[PDB]
RNA sequence: AUGAUGAGGUUAAUAGGUUCGAGGUGGAAGCAUGGUGACAUGUGGAGCUGACGAAUACUAAUCGAUCGAAGACUUAAU
RNA sequence: CGCGAGCUGGGUUCAGAACGUCGUGAGACAGUUCGGUCCCUAUCCGUCGUGGGCGUAGGAAAUUUGAGAGGAGCUGUCCUU
RNA sequence: GACAAUGGUAGGAGAGCGUUCUAAGGGCGUUGAAGCAUGAUCGUAAGGACAUGUGGAGCGCUUAGAAGUGAGAAUGCCGGUGUGAGUCGCGAAAGACGGGUGAGAAUCCCGUCCACCGAUUGACUAAGGUUUCCAGAGGAAGGCUCGUCCGCUCUGGGUUAGU
RNA sequence: ACCGAUAGUGAACCAGUACCGUGAGGGAAAGGUGAAAAGCACCCCGGAAGGGGAGUGAAAUAGAACCUGAAACCGUGUGCU
RNA sequence: UUAAGUUAUUAAGGGCGCACGGUGGAUGCCUUGGCACUAGAAGCCGAUGAAGGACGUUACUAACGACGAUAUGCUUUGGG
């Protein structure tokens, strides 16, 4: 269960491909239509969802 | 349990000072405590 | 049916103190787990109200809390008398789907994903 | 024309944010700021300030206007680290490292 | 396990609820009646019923966003 | 005498004790007997499953042959002739 | 010029490069020393110069002398940084909601509801520790998370005996 | 023809200290802004830290463990692949 | 157009070189301090209370140093 071996830099960047974060699942708000909002998510800015205020 | 139960009274009726003085070689070890530096004696 | 992180007894007791702060403050912000297992358990509540007998007043004892709320006319009323008197008479042409979810976006936290749910 | 802004001694670790650089890096500004206002990790608050630090000394200092901008380079260094010592059994302590990291945002109008 | 695979995304029956059922439990609560009482009987195969079948837009699957071709050269037959 | 980073640990093979025998004795015996702590979060290969990238000279959806690979491969009793 | 020799461990012999200091001599330097970095530079080798950037004050060169005189290994010592790895783990346990506070809230405050102990997780108390008590401010580090909070940090107070 | 901050005293610095141990006893690490403090008035972002301009300064690429500042190490951009 | 053949482009990410950065604290320069010694002096203190320490004194007082309820010092003699 130990390593004999270091790991390389090369093998150590080779495998911090996949560990990325993405962009998330942003839409514009259309009250608003800037200031970026979540999808299917209330805007903190205009407390909306499908025009009504919340 | 462990193995250092605290007590004023027999931390200082026999590292203390009166019992060093009390004794020949006691002595002999406030002399090099003196004679090294230390700020605290016993 | 859904488990909450939480033991069978555990999950029953948060479910319950759910609808019923539901009940009292018609809308609370919780987890959307949370809440899609409450909606179903405020609406059956909202049926027995609408069926109005006292058997089920008795059947909705079994998963209400006896809590007291003070009126805006400065007067003393529990969960179950809410429910009964004004929930259930407001919702009398509404067959089902007695409460909404909004979800509202990640907690800071835990990243959980925190909700509004209300009886609209 | 170019314009930075920098925070030092910042206690997040250097892989842990510049997960959320990589998706800053070559962007217009209020989309970035949207990237990490939406983002959940924690990293994002402290480099969104890094960024209106730089949107507002450009707007300021050096009379750029806020719209055309866009993030040339944003990049995080290793700064100091703060040893410390989490006590594992038998004794036997086990080093911990309260790593740093230097974000500095670099915002440009594309000339 | 997560990705993924698949059913669906308002021109919508995808899930929840609601109304019906199946299966299961086995005769609710209240009232009355016979009993001193424990109880028993009737109303009544009662009421309850998580996952299964069906119908139903009542609630949520909103508005949106991103990626994704214009098809190399040569030779031969046409 | 396959396999204890896959198990056990009866047995041998530590320290305790006792019998026979040997030894002046400490102690000893492929003699016997009672008892007696089996550590590890798997880096690489390997293996079982599962995905992303690109490629397959346009970009896509579906159906597909099969170079190959793997699997299964057992056998009784009875009746009739 | 002719001719020949020149693999090499333990090992013997010889000729040398370099480092620190010193004597003498001759010299460089804020118009930029040493040192660091970069280069496609010279020498048969150890190794030496030249430029450019940095840097900001000492340093070479010749001959000779003296040594704390050259490191890749000692399960070497001291410090620094990594791989394992964003991986184990975050330390027996019932929390939920509402209102506040605030830049920031699962985590702080208040209320309610629920739960846990209950020969007790309660009350007192000898040792021991010795100001951790209290109040108001703070959020760098500590807190195995966060933190507006704290047994942490700042300030200021607090322990009254004839029995 | 002694060291020059892993050296030289264990100790260039509040060192026989901190820390360890019941105790005798053991026993560290830690130097340098600048000529002078002239130690960044002032505006902007920020809750603050921190930073960007401005101004002191020859120099802040000298801004408080502040002379120089190697290597391991961590990264960003890109020429060939 | 079809058939046959040949070949590239891609870079998720990696390698080599270069440039810019950071951490880190080596090196160079320096020295408040030390080491070994030379010459000269001296070679003890204390019951008229030692050496060594504890507690305290400052305007504000945590600590080192000096000091001692005459306490961050008193007098005098000279120097300056
Ligand atoms: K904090
Ligand atoms: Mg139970
Ligand atoms: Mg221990
Ligand atoms: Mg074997
Ligand atoms: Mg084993
Ligand atoms: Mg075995
Ligand atoms: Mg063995
Ligand atoms: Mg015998
Ligand atoms: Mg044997
Ligand atoms: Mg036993
Ligand atoms: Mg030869
Ligand atoms: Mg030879
Ligand atoms: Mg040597
Ligand atoms: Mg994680
Ligand atoms: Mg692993
Ligand atoms: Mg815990
Ligand atoms: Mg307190
Ligand atoms: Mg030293
Ligand atoms: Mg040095
Ligand atoms: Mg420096
Ligand atoms: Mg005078
Ligand atoms: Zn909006």
């Amino acid at each position: 269960a130990v390593p004999k071996r270091r790991t390389s830099k090369t093998r150590k960047n080779k495998r911090r491909t996949h560990f990325k974060i993405s962009v998330p699942g942003m839409t514009e708000c259309p009250n608003c239509g800037r200031e970026y909002k979540l999808s299917h998510r209330v805007c903190k800015n205009c407390g909306s969802y499908n025009g009504e205020e919340v | 349990k462990r193995t250092y139960q605290p007590n004023k009274r027999k931390h200082s009726k026999v590292h203390g000072f009166r019992k060093r003085m009390s004794t020949k070689n006691g002595r002999k070890v406030l002399a090099r405590r003196r004679r090294k530096g230390r700020k605290v004696l016993s | 049916y859904r488990k909450l992180g939480r033991t069978s007894d555990q999950r029953k007791a948060m479910l319950r103190d759910l609808a019923t702060s539901l009940i009292i403050s018609e809308r609370i912000e919780t987890t959307e787990a949370r809440a899609k297992e409450v909606r179903s358990v405020v609406e059956k509540l909202i049926t027995l109200g609408k069926k109005g007998d006292l058997a089920s007043r008795r059947n909705a004892a079994k998963t209400l809390r006896n809590v007291e709320i003070l009126n805006e006319d400065e007067t003393t009323q529990t969960a179950l008398q809410k429910l009964f008197g004004e929930i259930a008479e407001r919702y009398t042409e509404r067959q089902g789907g007695y409460t909404r979810i909004l979800k509202q976006g990640p907690r800071r936290g835990d990243g959980a994903e925190s909700v509004i749910i209300e009886l609209v | 024309m170019e314009a930075k802004a920098v925070a030092r001694t910042i206690r997040i670790a250097p892989r842990k944010v510049r997960l959320v650089l990589d998706l800053i890096r070559g962007k217009n500004a209020a989309e970035a700021i949207a990237i990490l206002k939406l983002t959940n990790k924690a990293s994002s608050p402290v480099i969104e300030k890094v960024l209106m630090s730089a949107l507002a000394n450009a707007e300021h200092n050096y009379d750029m206007n806020t719209d055309e901008l866009v993030v040339k380079e944003a990049y995080a260094n290793e700064g100091p680290t703060l040893k410390r010592f989490r006590p594992r059994a038998q004794g036997r302590a086990s080093a911990i490292n309260k790593r740093t990291s230097h974000i500095t945002i670099v915002v440009s109008d594309g000339k």
